């Protein structure tokens, strides 16, 4: 087991986001300390910053990532990726900080066409909020209230792929899948 | 404070290409808290949704234009732009740019004054007014013309009352038609004067024109 | 794509009255649904999000409820000022859908038209065509139908319609249907009649002249 900081904390106070410089110290975190930020700057770097482009090979560093405790917020993603594999072993997230004081995990306008978040098995405080990723099917499967642990957290699911598009597709829970919902297509991704 | 305001031709021919440009204020473009958005009405019709930028660069269109749509952002001047190509008469609408607050209320909260935008091959042209002759009504009828601006008063605009200008209707050769009717007493006919003074600014035209039986 | 449906698409009210605008959805669009006012020429003003949360600024009048597929948006009493269109708006699904709008009109006594009817005139028809206007002036409700009848024969696809906007005054309705025509047709018949027919009238009126007379 391993703490590390999040963005905006400690040697990280003034990064706006994980990027091509910081990432390296995230090598074997489990455990968050604060808030995760996945912006545009990663991705395309920032030149004031001196800060060069991230390859998106190294967000496999983030895997052994088990526990947060702000929130997490991704606004930019590589597009030739379909998920979000760099959090398939991310277990909680406690959001004792919360993005504009609300929401305790935000995902805006991905390529991806599933979530992926595996091992997500609870989220103690914040509201989710699934924004405009026009690909993402299976976001409705699950229960979040089952994650829940905090009375008035909501879930917002808006502007993504209608339930209906993705229905006909054949991108729906598994077989062997129970009604508490799906991660993904495959069974591995199921709850 | 948060200002939108849109900004682009007016008058584009059809198979063309639509170009409309938003500016900003009181507001970074550039923020990972809002979306950019493109909103049509046609007029007298509903209100039309067309797509949305994100300043990561994505973007969702609106399927029932049929890939016509492509908008960027330049953040420099704190803009966002719409294009639109291979126009035909149904593109004619007044064209919104509108913003969303995705953490906030998460939908429009934000318009623009709006701009419209016609879609026509027609030319210029300056207005025929014609006298609809005679409580009594008369009146006088602004025929074939383009663009649709347009205005008419009444003896130096010191009547008004009792006066109706009527929505001009869009022809099949691709001008418009306009009328102007005003009721008065009909004992007054024999002896006030009467006219109407239409002004096309396109063309540049000044009429006067005096109705009587 | 979710369809949203309004119905009724006009609704008649007096001031003070209570308003129920109605919203319906083709899929489940859960609570994200969003209420919006556009008064002519400026653009939508938003009114309520989540179905059920007023916007900041939006008196108390205005509440909205519902789930799912069917939604209510609700004025507790009207004010000379609510009077506009009003569309409901899912922002839950993409892509992005509003309603067809519902205006909501005032309402008044009846009123029957008063109507003209003006020949063409003889400078129009040195130029070869010949338009024939007419008048239906300051009645309600909206609906009227107006037939032209050249020597006794119905006319159809050669006439086009423009109304007003319900006056601010008398809250009343104006109608000028124009009859289009070639010199040549023109000459050809003797009779040109406008045939109107509105509830506020006992039996249906009709305007007619001889050409030339
Ligand atoms: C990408 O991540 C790196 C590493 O976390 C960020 O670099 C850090 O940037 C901050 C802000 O520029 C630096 O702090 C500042 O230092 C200057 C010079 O001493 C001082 O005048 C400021 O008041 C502030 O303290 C910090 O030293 C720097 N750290 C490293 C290791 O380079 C970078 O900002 C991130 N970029 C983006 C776009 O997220
Ligand atoms: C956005 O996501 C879609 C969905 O995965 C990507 O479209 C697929 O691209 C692969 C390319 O290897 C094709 O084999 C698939 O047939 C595509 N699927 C569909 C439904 O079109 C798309 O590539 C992503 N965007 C980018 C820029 O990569
Ligand atoms: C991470 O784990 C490797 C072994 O897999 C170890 O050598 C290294 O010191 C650890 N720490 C960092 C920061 O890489
Ligand atoms: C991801 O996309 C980039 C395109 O810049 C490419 O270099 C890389 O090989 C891609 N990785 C895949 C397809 O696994």
């Amino acid at each position: 087991k391993k703490v590390c900081n999040g963005i905006g904390i400690g040697e990280f106070k003034d990064s706006l986001s994980i990027n091509a410089t910081n990432i390296k110290h995230f090598k074997n975190c489990t455990s968050i300390s604060g808030d995760l930020h996945i912006l545009p700057v990663a991705f395309r770097g920032d030149s004031f910053t001196h800060t060069p482009p991230l390859d998106p090979q190294e967000l496999d560093i983030l895997k052994t990532v088990k526990e947060i405790t702000g929130f997490l917020l991704i606004q930019a993603w590589p597009e030739n990726r379909t998920d979000l594999h760099a959090f398939e072993n991310l277990e909680i997230i406690r959001g004792r900080t919360k993005q504009h004081g609300q929401f305790s995990l935000a995902v805006v306008s991905l390529n991806i066409t599933s979530l992926g978040l595996r091992s997500l098995k609870e989220i103690s405080d914040g509201d989710v909020i699934i924004s405009g990723n026009k690909n993402l099917c299976y976001a409705n499967t699950i229960n979040w209230k089952k994650l829940f642990g905090t009375s008035g957290q909501k879930t917002k699911i808006i502007r993504n792929r209608g339930e209906n598009s993705c229905k006909a597709t054949g991108q729906v829970c598994h077989a062997l899948c129970s009604p508490e919902g799906c991660w993904g297509p495959e069974p591995r991704d199921c709850v | 404070q948060v200002q939108l305001q849109e900004s682009g031709p007016g008058l584009v021919k059809p198979s063309q290409t639509l170009s409309l440009t938003c500016t900003v204020s009181g507001g970074s473009i550039s923020s990972g808290d809002y979306y950019w958005s493109w909103i049509r009405q046609p007029p007298g019709k509903g209100l039309e949704w067309i797509g949305y930028i994100y300043y990561s660069g994505s973007t969702d269109y609106n399927p029932s234009l049929k890939s016509r749509v492509t908008m960027s952002v330049d953040t420099s001047k704190n803009q966002f732009s719409l294009k639109v190509n291979s126009v035909t008469a149904a593109d004619t609408a007044v064209y919104y740019c509108a913003r969303v607050s995705i953490f906030g209320v998460g939908t429009f909260d934000y318009w623009g004054q709006g701009t419209l935008v016609t879609v026509s091959s027609a030319s210029t042209k300056g207005p025929s007014v014609f006298p609809l002759a005679p409580t009594a009504a008369l009146g006088c009828l602004v025929k074939d013309y383009f663009p649709e601006p347009v205005t008419v008063s009444w003896n130096s605009g010191a009547l008004t009352s009792g006066v109706h200008t009527f929505p001009a209707v869009l022809q099949s050769s691709g001008l418009y038609s306009l009328s102007s009717v005003v009721t008065v007493p009909s004992s007054s006919l024999g002896t006030q004067t009467y006219i109407c003074n239409v002004n096309h600014k396109p063309s540049n035209t000044k009429v006067d024109k005096k109705v009587e039986p | 794509e979710i369809v949203m449906t309004q119905s009724p698409a006009t609704l008649s009210l007096s001031p003070g009255e209570r308003a129920t605008l109605s919203c319906r959805a083709s899929q489940s669009v859960s609570s994200y649904l969003a209420w919006y006012q556009q008064k002519p020429g400026q653009a939508p003003r938003l009114l309520i999000y989540d179905a059920s949360n007023r916007a900041t600024g939006i008196p108390a009048r205005f509440s909205g409820s519902g789930s799912g597929t069917d939604f209510t948006l609700t004025i507790s009493s009207l004010e000379p000022e609510d009077f506009a269109v009003y569309y409901c708006h899912q922002y839950g699904s993409t892509p992005l859908t509003f309603g067809g709008g519902t205006k909501a009109e005032i309402k008044r006594t009846v009123a029957a038209p008063s109507v003209f009817i003006f020949p063409p005139s003889d400078e129009q028809l040195k130029s070869g065509t010949a338009s024939v206007v007419c008048l239906l002036n300051n009645f309600y409700p909206r609906e009227a139908k107006v037939q032209w009848k050249v020597d006794n024969a119905l006319q159809s696809g050669n006439s086009q319609e423009s109304v007003t906007e319900q006056d601010s005054k008398d809250s009343t309705y104006s109608l000028s249907s124009t009859l289009t025509l070639s010199k040549a047709d023109y000459e050809k018949h003797k009779v040109y009649a406008c045939e109107v027919t509105h509830q506020g009238l006992s039996s249906p009126v009709t305007k007619s002249f001889n050409r030339g007379a």
